[PDB]
Parts: structure tokens; C-alpha cells; sequence
């Protein structure tokens, strides 16, 4: 997906907040990888 | 000279005061924040 | 009341720790004075 790197916190097991209370949200017992990166160079309109 | 205050006889409503995302970090020791909104306090004191 | 059960699991886990080895030391203490108790029992048999 893409969404706002200010959040990026929140999407991590164990981690919680807004976007993980009510946007999306990974289990605490999760199995895999989180990668992201910064696409302002494409994304931006 | 960092400010001292007390706070005392108040309904906290400390979901309303997790809305303001302008908050740039959050962190509580003692307790979890989510049970902020579920306990009582005898004794509470700001700094700022 | 206080706590997130990712937090909570290493207090948790302590107390645990703590109150069995406790029921450990109270079980082995008292099957030594169960022994004891037995040796006595089989000198009063003898006696009677």
C-alpha cells in the first residue's frame, strides 16, 4: 500500500495507534518482514 | 524555570487528549496509554 | 487493570517464576517431615 510516513510507528507488531486502532493494523504474533520507502518522487500530486 | 502545576477535581477524558496527533512522541511508564481512559488517579502534577 | 499484555507477560512470567519455585520448596520440605513422621510410625508400630 502506500500511507503517510508520520504513522509509519503505528504499523509494527506490538505497536499501536490510530492507524492501528482503526485505519489497519498487524497482529502482535506476526511472521515476515515490514519494508518501506519514501516515494515522494513519484507519488507526489 | 520549568513550570509546575497541579491538577485536581476533573473528568480527564484522555482519548480526546490522544486525538491531537500534533503530539510528536507519547510514551507512558507506568501504565499502558489505551488504559489511560479506564483509571482513576489521586494524585496528579504537570510539568512543562 | 494497569497493563498491555505484551507488556504485562515478563511480570507475569516473574511472579510465576516466584510463586512456584515457592510450592517447590514447600512440597520437598514437607515430604522430609513426611518421612520423618514415617520412621516414627514404624517405631510405634514396633513398640505396640
Amino acid at each position: 500500500f502506500v500511507i503517510r510516513g508520520d504513522e509509519v510507528r503505528q504499523i509494527a507488531p506490538g505497536q499501536t495507534g490510530k492507524i492501528a486502532d482503526y485505519n489497519y493494523k498487524l497482529p502482535d504474533d506476526f511472521t515476515g518482514c515490514v519494508i518501506a520507502w519514501n516515494s515522494n518522487n513519484l507519488d507526489s500530486k | 524555570a520549568w513550570n509546575r502545576k497541579r491538577i485536581s477535581n476533573c473528568v480527564a477524558d484522555y482519548s480526546v487528549l490522544y486525538n491531537s496527533a500534533s503530539f510528536s512522541t507519547f510514551k507512558c511508564y507506568g501504565v499502558s496509554p489505551t488504559k489511560l481512559n479506564d483509571l482513576c488517579f489521586t494524585n496528579v502534577y504537570a510539568d512543562s | 487493570s494497569r497493563l498491555d499484555k505484551v507488556e504485562a507477560e515478563v511480570q507475569i512470567d516473574r511472579l510465576i517464576t516466584g510463586r512456584l519455585q515457592s510450592l517447590q520448596t514447600y512440597v520437598t520440605q514437607q515430604l522430609i517431615r513426611a518421612a520423618e513422621i514415617r520412621a516414627s510410625a514404624n517405631l510405634a508400630a514396633t513398640k505396640m
